[PDB]
């Protein structure tokens, strides 16, 4: 039998390098296939095309990248929407319509300081990439928007080595306080965009500076009915106030963008400062009892705002504080599940992983989770499993679970909860959801695991992966065809055979540097019946560790842990080839950023860990196209915001 | 504030409409952008004393003037040709 799958990514990028993978099986004598993406809906201008051989050497396997210039599309009155990947050998003739975009590239806008204060300058520079994350060198508008939604500044710059120093721009001696943009933004062909936020703030300086430091940034059942807050005044460095006089004033709020606020007038307090420091108690429960609210169900997700005036004794000067919100929390967990497709295999085992965030997201371990299943299977007979505990561990928060679940298993329901031993069960955090097995005709199946889930993979060493049919044509599969994705462009691709009477084999892998963020891949074989073919596949998510090209690092030298103000020291950076190094010396107190990994994998197209509902759902959700003989695509090229995590 | 775009913009009236850019040893077009860069700058120092009618306020937050917006857009009116 003579199939084809010719694996193309979801979505055409405009600009960018496109690889499409051809791979064919079931053929003896060579021959040659062109590639090529023609306009739509008419098939007459081409935009490229390609020539790839698919031979014996190359086992039948072979590559062409293709790409579709900016220039080359009818713009002003429209943009392109469409186009056909279409290709054309002796042996098929078939066509695709492949939705374009114009997303090419990144913007990294990068202000040294966030906040500001007048007649002061705000630097600016963009770090402009494009889709192969190398040097964009395409002109760049920046935006200059102020509170009021207004264009204050527009200034445009050209790019040649992909760090774009734009002027230095001058907060006025009077501006318009509150949080400014910047909107960067390529000049001419992509809708590619850019957003830095900063914020002005007008300077004025205290006779002493007083913070308010509470017990836990919010309350949930253990201060509900006590919460112990701190209040804290100093001049300077370590001159203290001696003695001070201290009012408060407590408020519900609903949320920190509406700023109306409905003060309880009954728990106004007055302490006094002791050489800097007094303790003071808020029972929340009596003092809420008007405006009644009269539990922690109500009041959930609420705030509560503290107001601070501390009235110095000497001098008698009155600085004042805030806090604008601690969170009235039901319960003091927010549960998820880490790396967990919702989808199953029947006769495999599945492996759930949940994460246990407190209310203002830290990994909290040693948080007791249980675990409740319920297996639905084809005839909606709901049978119930066993319960199973396990226990949050510290290092990153992620409990973990395995359910192995019997043969005809179709839809599984399992819901999580916390078991926390000082908690009530209703304010214990609980999550419900739902996972659906993978349809096939003619029920096979493939399982394909990564050995060493726990630790990140190291480039330049070896990713061995196991794979595992269940099929009941097993001695029909002849071979494990892979596809390696990252960034949404496939970059690796081939062929293992399979070990003729060997239940389960192991495939090894190399990571390279292509894969530095994190990849896919996408393994398949094909069963062949005297019906039509079936590609059945499966896919895993890889976390390969963060290692750059040529490692920059710097250092100082003298290093020492302490320095003199006006000492000379000197900076020695050293990289691995040769690079522009932006270099920003801001001081550390501004944050009471540059995470970067986690917005420049937004490329990446399809989310979750994997899998799919049938074949076409695996190739869907890895970001991936296809066409064959065996089976169709129709995946509906909907919006889907998914939210899924990946990461601990 | 607006005494500070003032004398930025009365060279800027005689260096381009007289046409007088042959006085500077530096590159005379990169010159001409620090000029236009304060004539930037200065338009920007009454974007805050404006109301929320396009209205111009002599003090922070003070009433509305009919004198200062005189001045406003006198001032303002003359920039045009020179920064958009």
């Amino acid at each position: 039998e003579q199939t084809y799958v010719i694996s193309a990514p979801k979505i055409f990028r405009v600009g960018a390098s496109e690889n499409i993978v051809i791979q064919v099986y079931g053929y003896t004598e060579a021959f040659d296939a062109t590639i090529s993406i023609k306009s739509y809906p008419d098939k007459k201008f081409s935009y490229s095309s390609g020539h790839v051989h698919l031979s014996s050497e190359n086992k039948f396997q072979n590559s062409a990248i293709l790409t579709i210039q900016p220039k080359q599309l009818p713009g002003g009155q429209n943009p392109v929407s469409y186009v056909y990947l279409e290709v054309v050998s002796k042996h098929f003739s078939k066509s695709k319509r492949m939705p374009i975009t114009y997303d090419n590239g990144f913007l990294f806008i990068h202000t040294d300081k966030p906040v500001y204060t007048p007649d002061q300058s705000v630097k600016v520079r963009v770090y402009s990439l494009n889709d192969d994350l190398k040097p964009a060198k395409r002109e760049t508008v920046l935006t200059f928007i102020d509170p009021e939604g207004s264009e204050v500044d527009m200034v445009e710059e050209i790019d040649h080595i992909g760090i774009i120093s734009f002027p230095d721009f001058k907060i006025p001696s009077n501006p318009r306080y509150g949080m400014w943009t910047i909107k960067a933004k390529y000049k001419e062909d992509f809708s590619t965009t850019g957003t830095a936020y900063f914020e002005v703030k007008e300077y004025v300086l205290p006779h002493f500076s007083v913070s308010i430091e509470p017990e836990y940034n919010f309350i949930g059942y253990k201060n509900f009915k006590n919460f112990e807050i701190t209040i804290k005044a100093r001049y300077f460095y370590n001159k203290v106030v001696t003695e001070a006089d201290v009012y408060i004033t407590f408020g519900i709020r609903e949320d920190l963008k509406d700023d109306q606020k409905e003060m309880m007038q009954t728990a106004m307090q007055n302490t006094m400062l002791i050489n800097g420091i007094a303790q003071v108690t808020f029972d929340s429960e009596t003092a809420v009892k008007e405006l009644s609210y009269y539990s922690l169900e109500d009041l959930n997700n609420k705030y509560l705002y503290i107001a601070v005036t501390v009235i110095e004794s000497t001098g008698g000067f009155s600085e004042e504080a805030e806090i604008p919100g601690i969170k009235y929390v039901l319960s003091p967990y927010k549960l998820n599940l880490v790396a967990t497709p919702l989808f199953l295999k029947p006769g495999i085992p599945y492996p759930i992983k949940v994460q246990v965030k407190d209310s203002l997201d830290q990994l909290v371990g040693g948080v007791p989770v249980t675990l409740n299943a319920q297996t639905i299977d084809v005839n909606q007979e709901t049978s119930d499993l066993d319960p199973s505990k396990s226990v949050t561990r510290v290092d990153d928060g992620v409990a973990s679970f395995v359910l192995n679940l019997p043969s005809g298993v179709t839809v599984l329901e399992f819901n999580v909860k916390t078991d926390a031993p000082d908690l009530p069960e209703e304010n214990q955090a609980r999550e419900g959801y739902r996972a659906i097995a993978y349809s096939s005709l003619s029920q096979s199946y493939l399982y394909i695991d990564w050995t060493d889930n726990h630790k990140a993979l190291l480039v330049g060493e070896h990713l061995n992966i196991i794979v595992t049919p269940k099929s009941p044509y097993i001695d029909k599969i002849t071979h494990y065809n892979y596809l390696i994705l990252s960034k949404g462009k496939i970059i690796h691709f081939g062929t293992r055979e399979k070990f003729s009477d060997a239940s389960y084999q192991s495939i090894n892998i190399p990571v390279t540097q292509n894969m530095v963020p994190s990849s896919r891949l996408l393994v398949y074989y094909i069963v062949t019946g005297e019906q039509t073919a079936e590609l059945v596949s499966d896919s895993v998510w890889l976390n390969i560790e963060e290692k750059c090209g040529n490692q920059l690092q710097v250092h100082l030298s003298p290093d020492a842990d302490a320095y003199s103000p006006g000492q000379t020291v000197s900076l020695n950076m050293a990289t691995g080839m040769d690079s522009w190094v932006a270099l920003a010396a801001v001081d550390s107190a501004v944050y009471g950023l540059e995470r970067v990994f986690q917005f420049l994998e937004k490329s990446d197209l399809g989310c979750g860990a994997g899998g799919g509902l049938n074949n076409a759902n695996v190739f869907h959700l890895a970001g991936l196209t296809f066409l064959t003989n065996a089976n169709a695509d129709d995946s509906q090229e909907n919006d889907e915001p998914c939210k899924e995590i990946l990461r601990p | 504030e607006l005494m500070s775009v003032v004398p930025v913009f009365y060279v800027f009236h005689y260096l381009e409409t007289g046409n007088h850019w042959n006085i500077f040893h530096s590159d005379p077009l990169i010159e001409k952008q620090k000029l236009k860069k304060k004539l930037k700058e200065g338009m920007l120092s009454i974007m805050s004393y404006r109301n929320a009618d396009y209205s111009y306020s002599v003090w922070k937050g003070g009433s509305a003037s009919t004198w200062l917006t005189a001045f406003a857009l006198r001032v303002l009116g003359q920039v045009n040709k020179y920064v958009e």
